[PDB]
């Protein structure tokens, strides 16, 4: 019936402050497939965000990768914001470079 | 190479 | 080693918002290589891997025509399914299909696959014999009856034992520098104090391909399955995958823990420790 998304926020490469990288938001395990995902920088929507083609796992739940180019720092906060029919409020998950 | 699927459910 | 090719179809109805959307993606192993989306401005089957781009226009015309025919068949099937479940025509529903073939190191068919789900529930599946169906409920028995009379199982067997494996073999040769290259994980252990009493040991595997990997923590040589946090394997965006496994350990006991990594790209399985 309905499954709520799992959410991981992480970088493509190990984060080094000042060095260009890619910020990923991987949403998986959800059903049905309509989902809204925003990448945020200091709380503001990043405009140039790409995503993968919709596919699904062996248990039929969907997954998508949203990604954008970014340059990490010590002060800048990054996050993924996700809405889905299963969520009463959008869920925000902050990027932790150690996870 | 895909299968042509012409039989409805 | 062994290889698979799979097509994944998703059809979503959306009453009041046009006709049902149809999406199809094709994979060899963990590498996507084509996509179709009926919502694209000019829907056509499109390349998503460099090694499929050498296929000529006859290839892309054929795949596009199949996807357009499948779009119409899936729209009719969604209407049928709504009727079999006595469902309102105001609700959204999903029909999913995934099919394809697995081959061994010698290219011979290991097995074929064709299964379907409706609103995320298994609905009907072609059995491993490629000759009979397992139907989940009385609605899927109606579909089974239709397909038994349309000789569907016979057509799937001919495709899965013939075209499916021949094209997979062709893709594997055309993409051999990537499809047939296993990239081992780059591995290391990080240490994250929690309190005076406990710290997290986190074992990382990065940059590996394909996605299949085993990552386990042992304490004094005994697997810590109940006490290990294991995140889902996740794509890096550059073909490769990432995963980590974490255990909470008593302060000062870190050296009793070992991380064990198995992956196809490794000459031998790895054992790692926190190395302060």
């Amino acid at each position: 019936i309905q499954r709520t998304p799992k959410i991981q926020v992480y970088s493509r490469h190990p984060a080094e402050n000042g060095k260009s990288n890619f910020l990923n938001c991987y949403v998986s395990g959800f059903h049905p497939s309509d989902i809204e995902v925003d990448l945020l920088k200091n709380g503001e929507r990043i405009e140039k965000v790409e995503h993968s083609d919709l596919s699904f796992s062996k248990d039929w739940s969907f997954y998508l990768l949203y990604y954008t180019e970014f340059t990490p720092t010590e002060k800048d906060e990054y996050a993924c914001r996700v809405n889905h029919v299963t969520l009463s409020q959008p869920k925000i998950v902050k990027w932790d470079r150690d996870m | 190479n895909q299968k042509l699927i012409a039989n409805q459910f | 080693g062994s290889h698979s090719m799979r097509y994944f179809y998703t059809a979503m109805s959306r009453p009041g918002r046009g006709e049902p959307r149809f999406i199809a993606v094709g994979y060899v192993d963990d590498t996507q290589f084509v996509r179709f989306d009926s919502d694209a401005a000019s829907p056509r089957m499109a390349p998503r891997a460099p090694w499929i781009e050498q296929e000529g226009p006859e290839y892309w015309d054929r795949e596009t025509q199949i996807s357009k025919t499948n779009t119409q068949t899936y729209r009719e099937s969604l209407r049928n399914l709504r009727g079999y479940y006595n469902q309102s025509e105001a609700g959204s529903h999903t029909l999913q299909r995934m099919y394809g073939c697995d081959v061994g190191p010698d290219g011979r068919l290991l097995r074929g696959h064709d299964q379907s789900a409706y609103d995320g529930k298994d609905y009907i599946a072609l059995n491993e014999d490629l000759s009979s169906w397992t139907a989940a409920d009385t609605a899927a028995q109606i579909t089974q009856r239709k397909w038994e009379a349309a000789r569907e199982a016979e057509q799937w067997r001919a495709y899965l034992e013939g075209l499916c494996v021949e094209w997979l073999r062709r893709y594997l040769e055309n993409g051999k520098e990537t499809l047939q290259r296993a990239d081992p994980p780059k591995t290391h252990v990080t240490h994250h104090p929690i309190s005076d009493h406990e710290a997290t040991l986190r074992c990382w595997a990065l940059g590996f391909y394909p996605a299949e990997i085993t990552l386990t923590w042992q304490r004094d040589g005994e697997d810590q399955t109940q006490d290990t946090e294991l995140v889902e394997t996740r794509p890096a965006g550059d073909r490769t995958f990432q995963k980590w496994a974490a255990v909470v350990v008593p302060s000062g006991e870190e050296q009793r823990y070992t991380c064990h990594v198995q992956h196809e790209g490794l000459p031998k399985p790895l054992t790692l420790r926190w190395e302060p």
